RNA sequence: GCCACAGAGCA
DNA sequence: TATTTTTTTGCCTTCCGAAAATTTTG
DNA sequence: CAAAATTTTCGGAAGGCATGCTCTGTGGC
């Protein structure tokens, strides 16, 4: 008819291209431009304010609200960017390393790399090799910078380069200031830039004396709108010597300046909520935001109304501040912000750590259907077999499919219901989007009509396949898998001989209990995770499950040379191991 | 979360994620890390890289490159928070069946 | 009311404004004029410098090595793509390409030098020399390089080929068109690297001299060496050549002519001058400096010496050499000094100069000398005087007073004249402080800071900071305020290169949106006929076409007129 | 074009482990998706147990595609694998 | 707090806002009306973009069915285009590496285009 | 392995993997990932550790090679089928 | 989803009629297929037709629109009686002429009668064809070969 | 009217499917995703014709499907640039007239421009009228055999709106697109127009 | 509820 | 407002004057 | 040859980093 064909491909990740976003990339993702201090007005029973840090375009942080943009509560919404224009421009405290780097290889007078065409073709010629690897890069690289160093005048002007370096290498606003010493190499040649500085240091001393101690630390001091421009004549062919790839327009050094702030959507930043209703607690980053607008609007209102330079500079570098503390909280001293204690958690806090994203959020994170529990001794169970109590097997549930192979069995599983051991606790039809409780449901219209792709979430039966896993994990002996046995006595149990390799013993110890929800992870725990598989430690080959105390002493004093037995006795310890 | 008292999970740190890398099950690692803990289906624009919201990429303005995905939620938190610190972590799709 | 994100990245040039401007001009040229495969090829020789074929092949995804080769000739035969061939120390050939600014200007300048050709000539008078001109100008700029043979070839009539070969003639005796060769092609540090490598390795081993006295000896060689290439497309030999039959001179058949751009950026610079000279010295004054200049204006020196392209000012002595000798060929060039007896026989017969003195409270020479006095006497040093009636131009000390006057008036025009009294008084003393701005430039303190705050954004003005405490805490510190020249005409320049890149960017798209209409107005039996053949409503979408692009190409031209200063 | 012929075929004839572990979590994935199983089952109710009957005797239709480092492959079939 | 200190200039009523205008508002005096010898000027670009657009050297961007019809005939041929090949190039100015795809075998013509005397843009 | 003494610390993984992920998830996440923003380095998603942080199947153990099910179609069975118009069609009899 | 090529073959109304109905007759989709268990029997079990809905609809209409007569003075379109030998002949007898393929499709397709009809199909007719000619092609036409 | 497109597809076959035979269970996923569909820029697909060549059946890890890569000819409806073909009229507007092809596609348009000489729409009878000759009362009326000639072959996007265009535009409808294939007739000559009228 | 602090369990 | 303590230890690289050493001019 | 520019060496200061999981109670906005 009119249905278009419809195509979708099954695709991964082939890799990660890390990058800067430009102005317009910053720009084109946002979807409000944040330009107000207030977070609340006042007349609206305190809801969220239109163009604010907490709009309701960027997202929703309660379960009532609505997104505006997508439609869409707490739980669908993935969160919108807004963008942030600050009145000048200040420097990324993550690229003020680069951005040093960037200074000390151009000419500071006309933004020219200071290498001759020579080296320039040499250089780039070792940097495009097809065997070339991060060290090696990061090698040439930084010759490049010590031969650029090393160039005393400039190559296109005759301009002469000093030293560019950080005003005093601390924790304060000083510490994000880059001065540029242009005299240090210039001896007693008579260089022409020295002359007019003398020229300028002759006409205004005549004006202000007192300023003529403070002549020697009089230097060129590269402010971020100065950086900036400098950045911006830059030709794109030096860009690769630098550490930058110019063949697509995010890659400039001036992405490296902060011009448009990107404010982070309010479902990564949620207001707490406290125990007191009127008040809900906000996150440091849109604290942070609203500093950010509050200067931004004070350094523009001065430029419009002509505020004296003093208290533009210094809101600049408050502005910079606050724009570092947003970013890492602990590059700069808080003590130094008129506001200002405890350090605020900014981005850099959120990803370092143990208590942050990579360390404890990506590579090891809270796992569902775990349970833990204390361990006691059961010599009858068998080595592959470890004995789930009743009640933690009634909550740890594993979702079958029915098949054509075990529909009764589920249909038995479900009508038993919740409360009975062997039953089952949600069930999931194949034609709906939410499991059913079965604890309200009637339990029989149900076992009728299951179907033939229905997922039912039964308990924890026997044979059922779960790893058993002991916290101080040193070798991958430490977490195993083994067969679930239901037992009433409130204990994980696991055979003595199987204790070695957890190195556990039983006067306090707890381990703990996952249950795998995927027949290809239980397939692979039973296979490659198995007590039977692992009966050899694989730093040596030796075994390491086998015979503990009490087992050795036992089996001494049967194999004593002593110990003759009638049949009677002989034939009660057959029956006895059996 | 976290504890007993809020009905907490358990932590499979870096330890055991070594002892099953060790092991060499891949499939029980993605059902225990990814599965379990924050699976998440995502739009990811496959020329920008950037991620999407309902099956629209907000930088192209257009539905055209959309594709859906599965990831954990910690890994959607990082990019935008790496977002928030004007670093881009555009990612590069391919097919997975060479054809 | 509030504008959304998507409204500023649709209708404003948020996009365009995270490009860098030489590159987004030589693309957008290049994307007008040739195609999108030589414009991809521009650009990425642009972003990475020098490349080879498969460089390119491998960079540029959807070209192949014919496809490369072939827009790599495209651009080649137009000149604007600079080649080397270099041969490794196994023995491996590789040619490499880069970019020339030449070729992309020759793009840029087209309009104007055809019109600066129109008129630089004197054939106003009359209709069929404003043809034929005009049609050889504009193929030689179109095919990039043309050999005169092959365009008599044809033409059937003899007496319009014997014209056609005349005006070649004309054109070449006054350098406008010249031969090109490989020195256009080959890089010009590239040749100076050659010439000083060949001088270096002539210097006999185990020499009495010292390193640095044969790294002098070598660079004085390369230097005349360098001279000699360089000005040898301007030695006239090709010109030599007389007909079969005699008493005509004509351009050999066999050699390749092109345009020359350093004239035409000679005249562009000559009108400078006298649009500068019309704001400080009368009208007729003004006349007799332009005929002055239009006189010594093809042996004048060259808008930029090419020695200063070669990395050669790292030395503060080659530098000073350089000043020198710039300062000697603008003086004793044979050419250039002039008296009023030679601009006694240039003066038109409308310029009549009677009246045009009162000495107390017929192009005579007396009158000429009177007015050539009033320009070497006025404070911009139009003309200077090395013996008392001989006058040259001071083309070394002229030019910075030119690039400032324009910087400063193009400030007064966006900014305020209080920018222009700021910036000036900001100059004149070079390092000064807000009390010293406010005693010495008498207006309003708050006016001041508004006004240099809005100049700082320009790289107009620079903060100096003096730090009186042991951390530079900007409460405790005391800021000066000074005016660098460089870093405020590069901004500029970068400023006006950006805005002839958007506004050739705006016009393009404003043509592929009206692609379909524009060609079907442009159709053969469609034009002239426009009335008759189309409707009302298309007939007025291509009114405010044509009239859209009139006005892009007009400000194009006036942009061109005001960043040329700074290109100097 | 990468696939090496039959004839010419150098990885080891053994199935590793780690090729068992994936082909029991396959059939029994399969198996519980309501796939036709190729042995007599005895009251068997679990995908797993099933898999692991199937593989008993050789009876599952699956070929393991072996990766070399440069880029070609080389299929071996099941029921040639030798465990 | 961080919003106590206030310049002496500002006051609180005039800060707050925020609003930084995405639109230039400073012109240049290039924008006024045309004039005829501009538009000379003009109409001189167009000419010239439009003859270098259908020259030898375009390089452009990177219904002809496969059915067979008697319409065929009696149905003219669009265009006998110049291409990159049939140019007289000059051999010493171009690398040697350039020579195998411009036909240097092959027939030479020059494509010589007419100026338009006439200022031809509809106003 | 590397041409030298590297030692497992920071710095010396900092040589070792090229990884961005894998070094930022270890010590110095920040200015790894600065440096890697700054330098615009591309990141192969092959290693263990940024699998796992994006979640999708590592290249070990498991993941070393691919299960495919053999389609039992025989070439006998894909054979074209009759198309008589495109056949029975010729054009000798213009030209 | 990439289309390698947009005509690999050009299809006769004929072949296209035969497939779907042998199609029809292989998932059990003919009006008597359907009249005989589908309705108004009660052993509908164990014999289902093919599930799909919308290939069914589709072949359907396909069928309908082909069986009917496109051309005649207001009930069979002829190609439905059309067999393979039938269709060889007629190959047989169009190729003789001065006709191209897609004036030979057009032919099979429609199967004029009408005499404008044949006008219409093919161009110029007076200006390639006579009255003989003309007449001979228009009695090949009309018995359906 | 009808042709054959080759066209390389993925087809999914759920493990369930795996007892049928591997042809069929490709075929149905083939009519699953491609029958009564318009593919773009090619037409509107009919039926899978045959399959060329299949590939090995790859599988996802984490999935029990099988995954192929199939080549096969599938039959398309494409009416060639001046192919003439016949239609029942379904609706009449003053723009032009509607007509489908007995339900297989319902989306032809004949305009004015193409249309007999002369005619014109009047609402009352709702039809258009051509003045042939003196006996001009000849009437496109609805529900009749008309035949036409295809000139125009036209594709449009099916590129969706931006997501809050959607639902304000949803909710707007809760208190027409143009299809992606479709087909312009023309009766520029004598034959077109109503069958019976040239009997 | 958020945040630190304090103690405790198992090698 | 201005008196005024530490409350782990070991290791590591980057930066940066200062000083020693070497090269380079005049 | 000794002044003078340049390169390398050698200290001291400045950040970064330091087992795993688990369980309670108390205090403050
Ligand atoms: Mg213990
Ligand atoms: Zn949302
Ligand atoms: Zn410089
Ligand atoms: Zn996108």
């Amino acid at each position: 008819m009119k249905e278009v064909v419809v195509s979708e491909t099954p695709k991964r990740i082939k890799g990660l291209e890390f990058s800067a976003l430009s102005a317009a990339d910053i720009v084109a993702q946002s979807e409000v431009e944040v330009s107000t201090r207030d977070l609340f007005d006042l007349e609206k029973d305190r809801a969220p304010k239109a163009n604010g840090a907490l709009d309701p375009k960027m997202g929703v942080s309660s379960s009532s609200l609505e997104c505006a943009t997508c439609h869409g509560n707490l739980a669908s919404c993935h969160g919108h960017f807004g963008h942030l224009k600050l009145a000048l421009p200040v420097f990324h405290i993550g690229y003020f390393k680069a951005t040093i780097q960037i200074l000390q290889g151009i000419c500071k007078n006309c933004s020219a790399i200071l290498l001759s065409e020579t080296d320039k073709r040499q250089f780039l010629h070792e940097l495009r090799r097809p065997g070339v690897d991060n060290l090696r890069r990061m090698g040439i690289l930084k010759k490049i910078l010590d031969q650029c160093k090393k160039q005393r005048r400039c190559l296109h002007c005759g301009a002469l380069n000093g030293v560019v370096k950080k005003a005093a290498a601390g924790a304060g606003s000083a510490a994000l200031k880059i001065i540029h010493d242009t005299f240090r190499w210039v001896g007693k040649k008579s260089a022409p830039e020295k002359d007019i500085w003398v020229g300028e240091w002759k006409e205004v001393l005549a004006h202000n004396p007192e300023l003529e101690r403070y002549v020697k630390r009089c230097m060129d001091d590269l402010n971020p709108l100065k950086t900036l421009n400098l950045f911006k004549q830059i030709k794109s062919a030096d860009c690769e010597l630098l550490g930058i790839d110019a063949t697509v327009p995010s890659g400039r050094p001036e992405t490296y300046i902060w011009r448009y702030l990107p404010a982070p959507p309010v479902c990564i930043r949620p207001s707490v909520m406290m125990q007191d209703s009127p008040a809900s607690n906000e996150d440091d980053l849109t604290v942070k935001l609203t500093e950010i607008v509050w200067t931004s609007s004070l350094i523009k209102a001065g430029l419009d109304k002509g505020i004296s330079i003093n208290n533009m500079m210094e809101h600049w570098d408050y502005l910079q501040l606050t724009v570092a503390m947003y970013i890492n909280s602990d590059s700069v001293n808080p003590a130094m912000l008129p506001g200002s204690v405890k350090p605020i958690r900014g981005f850099c806090q959120r990803l370092k750590g143990k208590q942050g994203r990579f360390r404890g959020n990506l590579s090891g994170k809270r796992v569902d259907f775990s349970g833990r529990t204390v361990i006691s001794p059961d010599p009858n169970l068998s080595i592959d077999e470890v004995a789930v109590p009743d009640r933690v097997a009634k909550v740890l549930t594993y979702p079958e499919k029915v098949t054509r192979y075990n529909r009764h069995k589920l249909q038995e599983l479900i009508v038993n219901g919740p409360n009975v051991h062997p039953g089952a606790n949600y069930l999931l039809k194949r034609n709906e989007d939410a499991r059913r409780n079965l604890r309200y449901g009637d339990r029989m219209k149900l076992a009728k009509n299951l179907q033939i792709g229905d997922v039912v979430e039964r308990h924890l039966e026997d044979g059922d396949v779960v790893l058993f896993n002991r916290q101080p994990s040193l070798h991958r002996l430490s977490i195993l898998s083994h067969y679930a046995k239901i037992r009433p006595w409130r204990t994980f149990r696991l055979n003595e001989c199987v204790c070695t390799p957890y190195n556990a013993d039983f006067d306090g110890d707890e381990m703990n209990l996952h249950v795998p929800q995927t027949e290809e992870a239980r397939a692979e725990a039973i296979n490659l995770m198995g007590v039977k598989n692992n009966l050899l430690t694989p730093k040596s080959g030796e075994p390491i499950i086998a015979a503990t105390q009490d087992f050795i002493t036992g089996s001494y004093l049967i194999s004593h040379k002593d110990s003759f037995y009638d049949r009677a006795t002989l034939t009660q310890l057959l029956s006895m191991m059996s | 979360t976290e504890g007993r008292s809020r009905d907490g999970g358990l932590r499979l740190g870096e330890m055991e994620r070594d002892c099953v890398i060790a092991y060499g099950a891949s499939q029980l690692l993605l059902e225990r890390l990814m599965i379990s803990s924050d699976a998440f289906e995502v739009d990811v624009c496959d020329k920008c890289g950037l991620m999407g919201y309902s099956g629209w990429c907000t930088t192209c303005k257009s539905a055209e490159n959309i594709i859906k995905m599965t990831i954990p939620y910690a890994a959607k938190l990082l990019f935008q928070e790496l977002l928030s610190m004007n670093i881009a972590p555009r990612l590069r799709l391919e097919d997975i069946f060479q054809q | 009311k509030l504008v959304t994100p998507e409204d500023v990245m649709t209708i404003s040039s948020l996009e365009q404004r995270t490009l860098n401007p030489d590159l987004f001009l030589y693309k957008e040229l290049v994307k007008a004029h040739l195609g999108e495969r030589a414009a991809s090829v521009i650009g990425m020789l642009v972003a990475l410098g020098r490349l080879s074929v498969r460089e390119l092949v491998e960079k540029i995804d959807g070209m192949d090595v014919d496809s490369v080769k072939t827009t790599l000739v495209s651009l080649t035969q137009l000149r604007c793509v600079k080649y080397l061939q270099e041969t490794a120390i196994s023995g491996k050939k590789t040619t490499y390409y880069y970019y020339n600014e030449e070729g992309i200007h020759i793009l840029l300048y087209s309009g104007l030098i055809i019109d600066e050709i129109i008129t630089q000539m004197r054939v106003n008078d009359e209709e069929e020399h404003k043809q034929l001109v005009a049609e050889i100008v504009q193929n030689v700029i179109s095919l990039g390089s043309l050999t005169v043979e092959d365009y008599l070839s044809s033409v059937t009539s003899d007496s319009m080929k014997y014209t056609i070969s005349s005006l070649f003639v004309q054109l070449c005796e006054m350098g406008y068109l010249i031969q090109i060769s490989k020195l256009h092609y080959t890089p010009i540090e590239d040749l100076w690297q050659f010439l000083y490598e060949k001088h270096y390795k002539n210097i006999p081993r185990n020499s009495p001299l010292s390193d640095l006295k044969k790294r002098s000896q070598a660079k004085m060689n390369a230097k005349t060496d360098f001279a000699k290439i360089i000005n040898k497309p301007n030695e006239l030999s090709q010109i030599l050549t007389v007909d079969p039959k005699t008493s005509l001179r004509i351009v050999k058949p066999t050699v390749s002519l092109t345009i020359n751009l350093d004239r035409f950026m000679k005249g562009r610079r000559s009108k400078q001058l006298i649009n500068l000279a019309k704001t400080r010295v009368g009208s007729v004054t003004a006349q007799v400096y332009k005929i002055a200049l239009r006189l010594t204006e093809q042996k004048s020196p060259k808008i930029r010496d090419p020695l200063t392209q070669t990395g050669l000012l790292q030395d503060l002595e080659e530098a000073k050499s350089f000043q020198d000798e710039a300062e000697l060929v603008e003086e004793k060039t044979p050419g250039l000094t002039f008296n009023a007896i030679d601009l006694a026989r240039h003066l038109p017969a409308e310029l009549d100069l009677r009246g045009s003195l009162l000495s107390r409270k017929p192009h005579s020479a007396s009158l000429i000398n009177s007015h050539l006095k009033i320009l070497a006497s006025s404070n911009f040093p139009f003309l200077n005087e090395t013996k008392p009636g001989v006058y040259y131009v001071p083309y070394s000390k002229l030019m910075p007073v030119l690039k400032s006057s324009v910087y400063e008036y193009v400030i007064a025009s966006t900014l305020g004249p209080s920018a222009m009294r700021l910036s000036r008084c900001i100059r004149d003393n070079k390092l000064v402080s807000e009390k010293i701005i406010n005693s010495t430039a008498l207006m309003k303190e708050k006016d001041i800071r508004s006004t240099l705050a809005s100049l700082i954004r320009y790289n107009s003005v620079e903060i100096q900071e003096v730090p009186r405490t042991a951390d530079r805490s900007a409460s405790r510190a005391v800021f000066l305020f000074r005016c660098k020249e460089t870093h405020s005409y590069n901004f500029m320049r970068q400023n006006l290169e950006w805005n002839m890149a958007n506004l050739l960017f705006k016009k393009e798209k404003l043509k592929q949106e009206n692609s379909t209409l524009l060609k079907k107005a442009n159709r053969d039996d469609v034009k002239g006929r426009e009335n008759e053949l189309l409707l009302p409503s298309e007939l007025n979408q291509l009114k405010m076409v044509n009239e859209r692009e009139l006005n892009v190409f007009a400000r194009l031209s006036r942009l061109l007129s005001l960043w040329e200063v700074f290109q100097m | 074009e990468k696939a090496i012929p039959k004839d010419q075929r150098a990885t080891t004839p053994y199935m590793t482990k780690y090729e068992r572990a994936r082909i029991l979590g396959t059939r029994a994935l399969q198996i519980s998706m309501n796939a036709p199983v190729f042995v007599d089952l005895e009251g068997e109710t679990d995908p797993l147990r099933i898999a692991m009957k199937e593989l008993a005797e050789k009876k599952i239709p699956l070929v393991i595609r072996r990766y070399l480092p440069d880029g070609s492959f080389e299929d071996w079939s099941v029921e040639e694998l030798i465990v | 707090n961080y919003m106590s200190n206030l310049p002496f200039g500002l006051g609180y009523g005039d800060v707050g806002k925020n609003h930084i205008t995405e639109f230039p508002s400073i012109p240049l005096p290039i924008n006024g009306p045309i004039t005829n010898k501009e538009r000379s000027l003009a109409v001189k670009y167009i000419n010239f973009g439009k003859t270098v657009k259908d020259g030898p050297f375009y390089t452009g961007s990177m219904t002809n069915d496969g059915i067979e019809r008697y319409s065929d005939k009696y149905l003219k041929k669009r265009k006998i285009g110049i291409s990159i090949d049939d140019h007289p190039y000059n051999l010493n100015l171009f690398p040697n590496e350039l020579y195998n795809v411009m036909g240097i075998n092959k027939k030479k013509l020059l494509a010589i285009s007419k100026f338009n005397n006439a200022d031809d843009v509809f106003t | 392995y590397k041409g030298e003494v590297l030692g497992i610390t920071r710095f010396g993984l900092s040589k070792m993997r090229d990884s961005v992920l894998q070094l930022a998830s270890f010590e110095k996440t920040t200015d790894h990932l600065f440096d890697a923003a700054f330098y615009m380095k591309k990141d192969a998603v092959e290693g263990v550790s940024e699998c796992i942080i994006l979640g999708q199947t590592m290249s070990i153990g498991t993941g070393s090679f691919k299960v495919v099910k053999g389609t039992n179609i025989s070439e006998k069975d894909l054979v074209p089928k009759r198309c008589l118009f495109e056949s029975l069609s010729n054009e000798a009899a213009l030209k | 989803m990439k289309v390698l090529e947009e005509r690999n073959a050009f299809l006769s109304d004929y072949e296209v009629l035969k497939f779907l109905t042998d199609l029809e007759k292989k998932h059990l989709w003919d009006q008597k297929s359907l009249a005989a268990l589908k309705k108004s029997r009660s052993k509908g079990k164990q014999n289902r037709p093919y599930n799909h809905p919308e290939l069914q609809g589709i072949t359907r209409n396909v069928v309908n629109y082909l069986s009917i007569n496109k051309n005649f003075i207001n009930e069979k379109s002829g190609i439905s009686k059309m067999s393979d030998e039938s269709f060889a002949e007629l190959m047989t007898k169009l190729n003789s002429f001065k006709l191209f393929k897609a004036e030979k499709l057009q032919i099979v397709n429609q199967l004029p009668a009408n005499m404008v009809h044949l006008y219409s199909i093919v161009e110029e007719c007076d200006a390639r064809f006579d009255e003989k000619t003309i007449e001979e092609m228009l009695e090949i036409i009309s018995g359906y070969a | 009217m009808f042709i054959l497109s080759k066209i390389a597809d993925l087809v999914r076959i759920p493990p369930d499917q795996f007892h049928r035979d591997t042809i069929s269970a490709i075929t149905h996923q083939l009519n699953n995703k491609f029958a009564n569909k318009i593919i773009p820029n090619v037409g509107l697909c009919i039926t899978i014709y045959d399959l060329l060549t299949v590939e090995e059946g790859q599988l996802k890890p984490g999935d029990g499907s099988s995954y192929i890569n199939v080549t096969f000819r599938a039959v398309v409806f494409k009416p060639f640039l001046g192919e003439i073909v016949t239609g029942w009229i379904s609706k009449c507007t003053a723009e032009g007239i509607k007509v489908s092809l007995l339900g297989i596609f319902d989306d032809i348009f004949i305009p004015q421009n193409m249309l007999f000489e002369g005619c014109y729409y009047t609402p009352e009878e709702s039809a258009w009228i051509w003045p042939m000759d003196e006996e001009t009362k000849l009437y496109f009326d609805v529900n009749e055999k008309i035949r036409f000639r295809i000139e125009r072959e036209v594709f449009v996007d099916v590129k969706p709106k931006s997501p809050k265009e959607r639902e304000l535009e949803e909710r707007a409808q809760l208190e027409e697109k143009p299809p992606a294939y479709a087909l312009l007739g023309s009766c520029q000559t004598d034959g077109m127009g109503l069958v019976s009228w040239w009997e």
